[PDB]
C-alpha cells in the first residue's frame, strides 16, 4: 500500500540543499508512517534488548538538516544499527520531516533502527512547544492528533548487551525492577506522576546525593548514590540518558556512571552546544562522534 | 534557559 522507499527518497533529496527546505509529504503518507510504526511499536517490547555495535543518539527536537548531518558522519541505514533517545519534534524548525523520516527507517529496517519516548512525545508538552504549531502552518490538527496516538506506543527504555541502560529522562524512586517497566501498558499518555513520568524527566544531579526536587516542576532529581545502587542491582555498567542541554553534546555524571547526550548543535538558535552521538562498537567499547555547531 | 520545561 506505502512506498515506504519513495517516502525515504523524497526526505533524502534534500541533502546538500539550503537548510530549512521543505518536504511536503502528503497527508496521507504521514498517516501511513505514523500507523505503520506504531503497529511495530506494539509488536517489541516496552523495554528494548538490543545487541552491540549501535549508534545512540540523543534530542533532535525538529533541527533535521542535522539529522542528516548526524547520518552523514555514522552511516545511512542499515549501514549502522541506531537507537534514538527522544525528543524528536518541538524547538526546531523541521519536526515533521525529521520524525517522518525516523518513523520511515523504523518500518523499513525494524530490527536495525529503534526509537525511544522522550518527554516531547506527550501531547501536552509538544502542544506548546512547537509540534501542534508545525502541524496547523503545514498540515493540520488532525494529523497533529494521529501523532499523538504514534507517540503512545513509542518504548520507553533500552538495555544494550546486559550492560547499558538507556531511557529519555532518567531514574525514578519508584523503580524497583526491569520487569516494573516491561508491563507499563500501551497505548499509554503520561496521566499521572510515577515511574513512567520519571523515566522521562527525571535529572541527574551532583548536588543531591539522594533524591531531590526538580526545577522542571514534575518528577526528581538524583545524585550519584542511586545511579550506583541501580547499576549493581541491575548488573549494568553505564546509564545511557539525554533530556539535558550540553556544551560539548554529551556530558558525564555520577563518577562517570551516568552519560547524557544531546544530538542537535546550536540549540533553538541560540546556545552554542555541540551535538554528539555514542558509537558502543562490537567489544562493547564507546566512543563520541561530535557534531560541531 | 530558554523556557525551565528546557539554557
Ligand atoms: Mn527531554
Ligand atoms: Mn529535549
Amino acid at each position: 500500500k506505502l512506498n515506504i522507499d519513495s517516502i525515504i527518497q523524497r526526505l533524502l533529496e534534500v541533502r546538500g540543499s539550503k537548510p530549512g527546505k521543505n518536504v511536503q509529504l502528503q497527508e496521507n503518507e504521514i498517516r501511513g508512517l505514523c500507523l505503520k510504526s506504531r503497529e511495530i511499536f506494539l509488536s517489541q517490547p516496552i523495554l528494548l534488548e538490543l545487541e552491540a555495535p549501535l549508534k545512540i543518539c540523543g534530542d533532535i527536537h525538529g533541527q533535521y538538516y542535522d539529522l542528516l548531518r548526524l547520518f552523514e558522519y555514522g552511516g545511512f541505514p542499515p549501514e549502522s544499527n541506531y537507537l534514538f533517545l527522544g525528543d524528536y519534534v518541538d524547538r526546531g524548525k523541521q519536526s515533521l520531516e525529521t520524525i517522518c523520516l525516523l518513523l520511515a527507517y523504523k518500518i523499513k529496517y525494524p530490527e536495525n533502527f529503534f526509537l525511544l519516548r522522550g518527554n516531547h512525545e506527550c501531547a501536552s508538552i509538544n502542544r506548546i512547544y512547537g509540534f501542534y504549531d508545525e502541524c496547523k502552518r503545514r498540515y493540520n490538527i488532525k494529523l497533529w492528533k494521529t501523532f499523538t496516538d504514534c507517540f503512545n506506543c513509542l518504548p520507553i527504555a533500552a538495555i544494550v548487551d546486559e550492560k547499558i541502560f538507556c531511557c529519555h529522562g532518567g531514574l525514578s524512586p519508584d523503580l524497583q525492577s526491569m520487569e516494573q517497566i516491561r508491563r507499563i501498558m500501551r497505548p499509554t499518555d503520561v496521566p499521572d506522576q510515577g515511574l513512567l513520568c520519571d523515566l522521562l524527566w527525571s535529572d541527574p544531579d551532583k548536588d543531591v546525593l539522594g533524591w531531590g526536587e526538580n526545577d522542571r516542576g514534575v518528577s526528581f532529581t538524583f545524585g550519584a548514590e542511586v545511579v550506583a545502587k541501580f547499576l549493581h542491582k541491575h548488573d549494568l555498567d553505564l546509564i545511557c540518558r539525554a533530556h539535558q542541554v550540553v556544551e560539548d553534546g554529551y556530558e558525564f555524571f555520577a563518577k562517570r556512571q551516568l552519560v547524557t547526550l544531546f544530538s542537535a548543535p546550536n540549540y533553538c538558535g541560540e546556545f552554542d552546544n555541540a551535538g554528539a552521538m555514542m558509537s558502543v562498537d562490537e567489544t562493547l567499547m564507546c566512543s563520541f562522534q561530535i557534531l560541531k555547531p | 534557559x530558554l523556557x525551565a520545561x528546557x539554557a
